[PDB]
């Protein structure tokens, strides 16, 4: 006999672990890898791709419609059409995306978000929209002034439907929280900003047009994004086994 | 990104003239069963022209309660000229499609539909399905859940699967090539459906006082590359 | 380091240590017309 | 085929951008209705600065996301025995994780922790022989406790202690399909068009486990958990991910809702 | 080879239950035989070798070798065809439906036997062994019908015996393999032997 | 020439054991439309093994009053398998044939059939001919004048036509491989039928006392190397 | 001698045929009053494509077959003593297992699993140490609990507890002959024409285990269970599979019947 | 494989104009004990030519009622010419064997008989087997339960052993070359049989009213490379 | 992947890893005279 001498840890079942431990079917010849198309190697090729945001979280809004922003014929200037934080793992309406389930799988991000709207409007109808990106500091900005004074992208509407506002990594530290969850860590520490939009001119229309149009909004993750330690999904759960 | 397009298979021409670009699933163009993944023994039949071309599908109309329309693939051509015939009377089928959603309006309108395919796509919004909603034909069934996509999933998220938009003001038309996917090197074409078409309008249609307010949507499928085994006499679900 | 086989079947291995991602191209820009970054999508 | 897939072990980096005033390269111009996702850069909308960046992307990597034990089933004996249909849809965990994946081929740890509990459910320090065996379809299954088929001269057991460590095996890849389907638009046998037989892919079932105690508990039974970890994991076709609670153990079906998040007053506050 | 339970009926005893049964026809293109080529379930199949080893694994996989000899007199002659019908419906349901399937059309002569190949013709690389529908719905799987009718007739000689014998023979070829092992069902006890 | 046979098409084989060589109408095997005698543009759809295999059709009883029957191709397999289906669905239609016609009774009887299959074969023996025996089906029609041939010709000189005999003291089947004719490149499978394919009794059945007195005979055909063009809807005449 | 046996590892792949109208070449006629099996193949029946078949064949070895433990034995102690006859006609599923070969070689894996239960055979909590000696024979066999011969000073013996894993041990192959026959059309000795010494190859039997507890326990009892696993299988000429129930221990003594399978309708009903 | 044969041993010489082929069990032709095998350490005998020739047991009846034959070897010859006498004056016997089987009838009836050698072949259908069931000698016994073999086994799974048919419309006759099996190197010829010779009727002999009823099958066995040890005086079971 | 032999006789060794079959040719088979499958069995 050999001697050894064994340790704390002996016996336990770690669900992380990783051992070598004997097959039930040892001489078993598994079928074929046939050629399938689509084959994903990491979650991050998934959350690169673009997902529809449920921006408009209000009582009016059921069911599709929660996907419209709306846009109107303003009779004022330098109004605002809509706000929120661009935290991707907190409840709101960025947790029903592929980048907000996903972020919700992990514990920490990082890295820039690809932000891009489309217009839905008829072809003649017109506009210019200022998006902006607030930094950490304050609240929301409360006028126009004061959303152009951080990062923002002037869109005009046209033969090109869309318009991309990239929120860069800005942060003090490598990673932040997914969850801002305060009364316990204090994690309210971590907030990445806010996205606000406001008429640059105005949406302007020829006459008995439609004077209210529609704006998607899309949400993606950049190529330097990332996630780190992976934690149960907290919106999927049971009260007991399934029949 | 060219605007325009025309797209000749066997006998049949389409053509645009405001398309946005054509997208084609995975990157993947159709490709027939190599050597290493076939498991069927017997000499499969190949069709050719006779099967591979365009077959266009009763219109539906872009009504104000319209929630979506989809149509199963190949349920849906499971009855139209030899690619159907071949269908029933092979036990095995593989194939890909070529799909071109159609529809115009004018300057003076405004919506927006979302053209996806989507492999596997369960309809379970029911406890047993009826065999009418799974299968509905060439005329295809109405949507009855866009919002959880029949299938418990977020519309939203819909994205993540091979699609493209018509948005009235920039297009009147969608471009789609898909390839062959499955668990498997071919499959019965009349109890299982590779991919699911559907078309759902996410803004609603809207227009000037007096613009024309009937609006239709057709679409028009071509079976491609494809291939079968296991002849015997003909055979439905 | 050590990586070696103990058992028969290869079920028996550990987990796979070749943890990267690719390009998600196929996932993220499907189309057959190259749209450059630099260029408007619609010409 | 067209797109090809290059492979990277780090997230992309930072380079320094200037200003820009021209009319030939507009970035910021998209067009989603192509069905292509933005391909506008941190460096184009505007001005950056070098930046080396390290951070991994090991954990998101389909090995790191499924490698890991997740309870499967949970039972207790009836007579010193039980039968347990090999099915992941009994606990909603592992199995709204599995369905991220259209098709996927993997190998599995099994896992079994098991200790005796009285009528109350109360927990027993005995320690007493348990037999675990795998009866694949078209096996005669077990009636009770003392049945001639737990001699088990070709299904699989294993026969363990409930004062010795959990048992554990690891299993290969078994389908007689080239993978697993995740979700299955089709019917489990021709000339059926009932909503019973809608959506289950039969290949993904592989037979039973049947649980007994060597020898008869006085007044006692055995609890049972099973963990699952998949192992080596290979996956196509990324889904959309499950929004809407899970109902049945069979089956996808689900209760409608109008709403996934919660809602707010006013869209202009965040 | 090994020889099939086919004849498993109610007035068949013993060795009896190997033999199909011709016989004069006074109508055409009548139906002989039918059965389920599936190796592992329950029926014709299961005391035959290819059958007994089926059912100690869980999945199978290849062509079958089916071979059929005739023992009628010298002089009686006679031409059958004998078709597998791929799944998607049920057994034919006459000679022209059969025909469009795989088949052989075999001449009675010096030549005794004749061999029809059921080839692999399936979506999946294995099948299960069993086709218990009530848990796993394994229904699936079923691999197809194999049917025999008359192409012409049986005919003999005067005074003749107008009833005559076929022998039905069943093996693996060589793409065939079974995977998982498993403990043969018919194989029981209710307790230790004496 | 030897006695046995085997003819393998497709997904059907077919054996004899008392066979007398195979005939090759005139010395020639079905061959593909050459490039410079095709006059249609459109690219050709070809089958394959789903319409070139063997197709039985059902028996005629060699009876005491028999005069003979025969059978018009394409028209007999018209509505047969997927070979059936090109017919409808294409305008034209090119292609060859293999037949094997059987017919086994004991060495105690006696009988001879003339197996024939002739190009142009016109049932003209009534001044307005009925559809249901110009183009009678898969179940063919009887003879009603096999001394004239139903055309005005003598039995007898039939044999400047490709045939064999089936001399039932020497054989119990009959091989005949056609290739295409006609002054066309292409012509219409439905309006128009190329070959008649009849078994007249030359030689009437007869046998010792008591022997088997059914006795049947079964036609087997197979097209061959096929060829089909302008696609439209399913079409019969 | 004449017919080679060439090995191979995988089974064979499907060639590409095409149509054939010929009398020289005739590969579906067959006679099997030859002894032959057919040997007309795919490729020749039908027309048929590539198919590179790489299924492999290792289940079906005779290694693979055999190489898993099954029960062989299964007794309790009377006075703390038991004498088991090594045999294995006791559980049939091994048996049945075994007997599809004449005659075979092969090493083998012993694994006893034992454990306390009480009078109303209801399995206690005890640890209590067990030996297990093999008496080949010739060697006198222990009457009780505390005779001499479990001093065991030439026998092997094997101590363990119920407490520990459980005991195994290898044995190699063991016969006066050069394989273990499992079928043998003769008699166990010269000058008798008895029916009760008829089919027992005599070389089979290698003697007895007699199990104790080193102790006495008070009330309670040893229940054991032996498991066997053949090793390193060589066999020769396979045998047709038994078709009928054993009745017998030591004989293949069996009651005759009618048929096999379960008669059905119609002989043209599938 | 020719259906002709001769078969000549020692002073013996068989014939058949109706075989099918030759039969070699295992592939194996008999051989002698090599010196990495054998154990006996005396010098064998080898009676050549005076034990190694075809021996004629009595005939038996292809009855109505019918069941099957067998016959134990060495028993069935263990009184027979010099073979016989050498058997039961040695401790230790090792040999092979030529087994033909003859059995004509006429083309006007039909039959089939298989033809099997079994190693190891129990008699085990009673509790207590009796000797003249174990060992019938030259007369050999009837079977009584043929389905099941006499064993518990499958009758139709018998050919997993060396056989050979006798169809009547086929052949007269079947021909099996045996090679010694046993684990040992030498057995006793006289309590232990190495194989079992039977012929079971599976499809019923029946003919044309008024043919010969009368119909025996014969068995003629030739000992073949055979050599014995441990001589001392006659000694039977 | 290791295979090295720890205990003295041969009977200690793990289960045989040479899982492959060969020409059934002598169950099959076992005839004298060559009958290929292109020809007729009985001539
Ligand atoms: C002896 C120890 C027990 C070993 C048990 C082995 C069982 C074989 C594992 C099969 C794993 C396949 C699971 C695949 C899919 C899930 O069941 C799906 N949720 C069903 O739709
Ligand atoms: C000390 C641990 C116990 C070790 C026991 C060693 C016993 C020797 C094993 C002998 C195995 C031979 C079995 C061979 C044949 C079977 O008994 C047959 N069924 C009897 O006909
Ligand atoms: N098969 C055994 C019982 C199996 C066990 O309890 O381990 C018998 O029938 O006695
Ligand atoms: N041989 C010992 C008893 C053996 C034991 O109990 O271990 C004696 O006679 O005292
Ligand atoms: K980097
Ligand atoms: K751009
Ligand atoms: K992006
Ligand atoms: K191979
Ligand atoms: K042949
Ligand atoms: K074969």
């Amino acid at each position: 006999g050999i001697p050894t001498l064994y340790t704390p840890g002996s016996g336990q079942f770690l669900t992380t672990d990783d051992f070598q431990t004997p097959c039930m079917l040892p001489k078993f010849q598994p079928t074929p890898v046939i050629d399938i198309p689509g084959e994903v190697k990491n979650f991050l090729e998934v959350v690169q791709v673009e997902s529809l945001v449920e921006i408009n979280n209000v009582e009016s809004a059921e069911g599709v419609a929660r996907y419209r922003i709306p846009l109107n014929v303003q009779d004022a200037m330098d109004g605002q059409i809509m706000a929120l934080r661009v935290d991707p793992g907190i409840d709101g309406p960025m947790q029903s995306t592929l980048l907000g389930v996903f972020t919700r799988y992990y514990a920490q991000w990082s890295g820039s978000l690809d932000f891009t709207f489309m217009f839905c409007g008829t072809f003649m109808t017109t506009g210019k929209v200022i998006i902006a990106y607030t930094p950490p500091g304050g609240d929301q900005p409360t006028n126009r002034r004061q959303a152009m004074l951080g990062t923002h992208v002037v869109w005009d509407f046209g033969l090109q439907s869309s318009i991309t506002l990239v929120v860069p990594w800005i942060s003090s530290g490598h990673f932040r929280g997914t969850t801002l969850e305060n009364t316990i860590y204090k994690y309210r520490y971590y907030e990445a900003g806010y996205i606000t939009m406001w008429y640059q001119t105005n949406m302007v229309v020829p006459p008995n047009f439609p004077t209210t149009a529609s704006i998607l909004m899309f949400v993606a993750a950049q190529p330097n994004f990332s996630l780190r330690i992976l934690k149960d999904r907290p919106d999927i759960s049971q009260e007991g086994a399934l029949q | 990104s060219d605007r325009v397009a025309q797209l000749t298979l066997g006998n049949s021409t389409i053509t645009t003239q405001e398309a946005a670009n054509i997208v084609v699933g995975y990157g993947r163009w159709p490709t027939s069963l190599r050597d290493t993944d076939a498991t069927a023994v017997d000499k499969p039949t190949q069709p050719g022209v006779s099967a591979e071309r365009f077959y266009t599908l009763p219109s539906v109309q872009w009504t104000n309660s319209f929630k979506g329309h989809y149509w199963k693939l190949p349920d849906a051509l499971s009855e139209l000229g030899l690619f159907g015939q071949n269908l029933q009377f092979h036990y095995l089928y593989r194939g890909g499609w070529v799909i071109h959603v159609q529809c115009n309006a004018t300057k003076f309108h405004q919506g927006t539909l979302l053209v996806v395919a989507t492999p596997e796509h369960k309809i379970q919004s029911a406890e047993s399905p009826a065999f009418a909603r799974t299968n509905p034909g060439e005329q295809g069934a109405a949507y009855q859940f866009p919002f959880t996509f029949e299938d418990g999933t977020a519309l939203g998220n819909a994205l993540i699967y091979p699609h493209q938009w018509v948005n009235l003001r920039t297009n009147n038309s969608a471009t789609l090539v898909l390839p062959y996917v499955n668990a498997l090197p071919m499959d019965s074409g009349i109890r299982h459906n590779n991919w699911t078409l559907s078309v759902i309008p996410i803004v609603p249609l809207e227009y000037a006082a007096g613009a024309t307010t009937y609006v239709p949507i057709t679409v028009t499928i071509a079976p491609m590359c494809t291939e079968y085994n296991g002849l015997r006499a003909a055979v439905t679900q | 380091y050590t990586n070696i086989n103990y058992y028969e079947n290869a079920a028996s291995n550990s987990l796979n240590k070749q943890d990267f991602t690719q390009d998600p191209e196929k996932f993220t820009r499907p189309v057959v017309d190259v749209m450059k970054e630099a260029a408007v999508p619609l010409k | 085929q067209v797109i090809k897939s290059a492979v990277r072990s780090t997230v992309e980096n930072t380079v320094q951008s200037t200003h820009s005033i021209t009319t030939e390269a507009t970035p910021a111009l998209q067009a989603a209705e192509t069905g292509a996702t933005s391909n506008a850069s941190d460096e184009s909308m505007i001005e950056t600065r070098n930046v080396v960046n390290t951070h991994g992307v090991a954990e998101t990597s389909l090995e790191a996301f499924y490698g890991r034990a997740g309870l499967v089933a949970m039972f207790s004996t009836d007579g010193g025995i039980y039968r347990w249909y090999i099915n992941f849809g009994e606990y909603v965990q592992l199995r709204a994780k599995l369905e991220l994946l259209t098709y996927a081929r993997f190998d599995m740890e099994f896992t079994i922790v098991a200790q005796v509990v009285n009528a109350q459910s109360k927990v027993q320090d005995f320690n007493v022989d348990y037999q675990v065996m795998f009866v694949p379809p078209g096996a005669s299954v077990p009636e009770n406790q003392d049945s001639y088929q737990w001699q088990s001269s070709c299904n699989p057991s294993v026969i363990s202690n409930t004062g010795l460590p959990p048992a554990r095996v690891s299993v290969p890849f078994m389908s007689s399909a080239n993978a697993y389907s995740f979700s299955y638009d089709g019917y489990t046998q021709f000339g059926d068009a009932s909503g019973s037989s809608y959506g289950i892919v039969p290949s993904n079932y592989l037979g039973m486990l049947v649980v007994r105690t060597c020898e008869d508990l006085d007044g006692t039974r055995l609890r049972v958990r099973v963990y699952a970890k998949p192992k080596h994991v290979k996956g196509w076709i990324p889904r959309s991910p499950r929004m809407t609670p899970y109902k049945s153990r069979y089956t996808g079906v689900y209760t409608d809702t109008t709403k996934f998040c919660a809602n707010r007053a006013r869209i202009t506050t965040a």
